[PDB]
């Protein structure tokens, strides 16, 4: 309802640059605020995209849903093309906290059913199970906009 | 002072820039003192924590392509516990 | 160009950065500012190779490609113990426990 694309109907050509070692999942927030997944981008690859002014995009790891940055921020909004020159959407790894990075590595090695078999504190078991999720992040970003 | 000393459970002394150690909220509190002893963090974990501080300070607020922070599977569990205690 | 290092001696490890164009002698001045030992009482190594004071860190093999923030390059250090230099000794870090069955 709040975080949604504006139906401008004004085309905007964008280049999605995956400057990360992850397979990227571009996510478009439709006119109702629903995340719509788009075809994945392999690690060093770029893609020319036809989008519109005022549309909202976010990018995640396709396999784990780990958060990624686009032009050093969470959301990408295609702007006006000056001279038909496309807008760059530089998709990079954020500087994850060492804790989050450790959670990522552990999640990648152990099956979710065996998280409870790990010899760690109960709060860390819950942290492993609280895997990254687009809907949760959208709720978080919506809450942070109200504070402003 | 300019540098601080972080001592592992097995006695290894790691001398890092004060600004880099302040990345950890736990260390920041323990200092505010120029040395900190970690009776639960071994050297193979604490060395990686110091490498993380360098990585974080170098790549935060930077447009240069950020590389992946590598974590060997063998160190992942202990490093997770250490990161959780250190709040970093 | 910055180069990221671990200057190691016995159970001591200094995490610092330096320019690729900076010299081995200039690195000894950095060690002096930390461990309070003058350059004449220091020997710096790359593996078993003794490094010459006038050589740049780049010339000694410490480049941006090999001395990364997340994987710093190791520089060995030995002090002069009463006019005779000690042998280069670097205590290894602890061994990680055996990988759990779940991994
Ligand atoms: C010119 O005025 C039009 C008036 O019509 C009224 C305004 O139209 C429109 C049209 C649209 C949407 C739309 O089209 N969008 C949404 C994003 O903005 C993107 C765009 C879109 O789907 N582009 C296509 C071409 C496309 C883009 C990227 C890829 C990817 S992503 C990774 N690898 C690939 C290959 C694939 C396909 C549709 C509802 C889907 O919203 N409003």
């Amino acid at each position: 309802p709040v975080l949604r694309s504006v139906n401008s109907r004004e085309p905007s050509q964008v280049i999605f640059c995956n400057r990360s070692p992850r397979v990227v999942l571009p996510v478009w927030l439709n006119f109702d605020g629903e995340p719509q997944p788009y075809p994945t981008l392999p690690p060093g690859t770029g893609r020319r995209i036809h989008s519109y002014r005022g549309h909202l995009w976010l990018f995640r790891d396709a396999g784990t849903h780990d958060g990624l940055l686009v032009n050093q921020t969470e959301l990408f909004v295609p702007s006006l093309n000056v001279d038909g020159q496309p807008i760059f959407a530089n998709i990079t790894l954020p500087v994850y906290t060492l804790k989050e990075r450790c959670l990522q590595v552990v999640r990648s090695l152990v099956k979710p059913e065996n998280y409870r078999r790990l010899d760690i504190v109960r709060s860390l078991y819950e942290d492993l199970e609280d895997h990254p999720n687009v809907q949760k992040d959208l709720e978080r970003l919506t809450q942070e906009r109200i504070a402003h | 002072m300019m540098y601080v000393k972080l001592i592992s459970s097995d006695g290894h002394e790691f001398i890092v820039k004060r600004e880099h150690a302040l990345t950890s909220g736990t260390i920041k509190a323990m200092l505010s003192t120029n040395e900190v002893n970690f009776r639960e963090i071994p050297s193979h974990v604490l060395s990686k924590v110091c490498m993380y501080f360098t990585y974080k300070v170098r790549y935060t607020n930077s447009s240069t392509e950020i590389p992946e922070f590598p974590i060997a599977p063998e160190i992942a569990l202990e490093l997770l516990m250490a990161a959780n205690f250190l709040d970093c | 160009m910055d180069v990221f290092l671990m200057i190691r001696r016995h159970k001591t490890t200094i995490f610092t950065d330096a320019k690729e164009s900076s010299t081995v002698f200039e690195l000894k001045r950095i060690v002096e500012g930390i461990l309070k030992r003058p350059p004449d009482e220091q020997r710096l190594y790359k593996d078993d190779q003794l490094l010459d004071d006038g050589k740049t860190l780049g010339e000694c093999g410490f480049t941006s490609q090999t001395a990364r923030p997340q994987a710093p390059a190791t520089v060995g250090l030995a002090f002069r113990a009463d006019d005779t230099f000690e042998a280069l000794c670097i205590e290894p870090f602890s061994s990680p426990p055996e990988l759990p069955d779940v991994m």
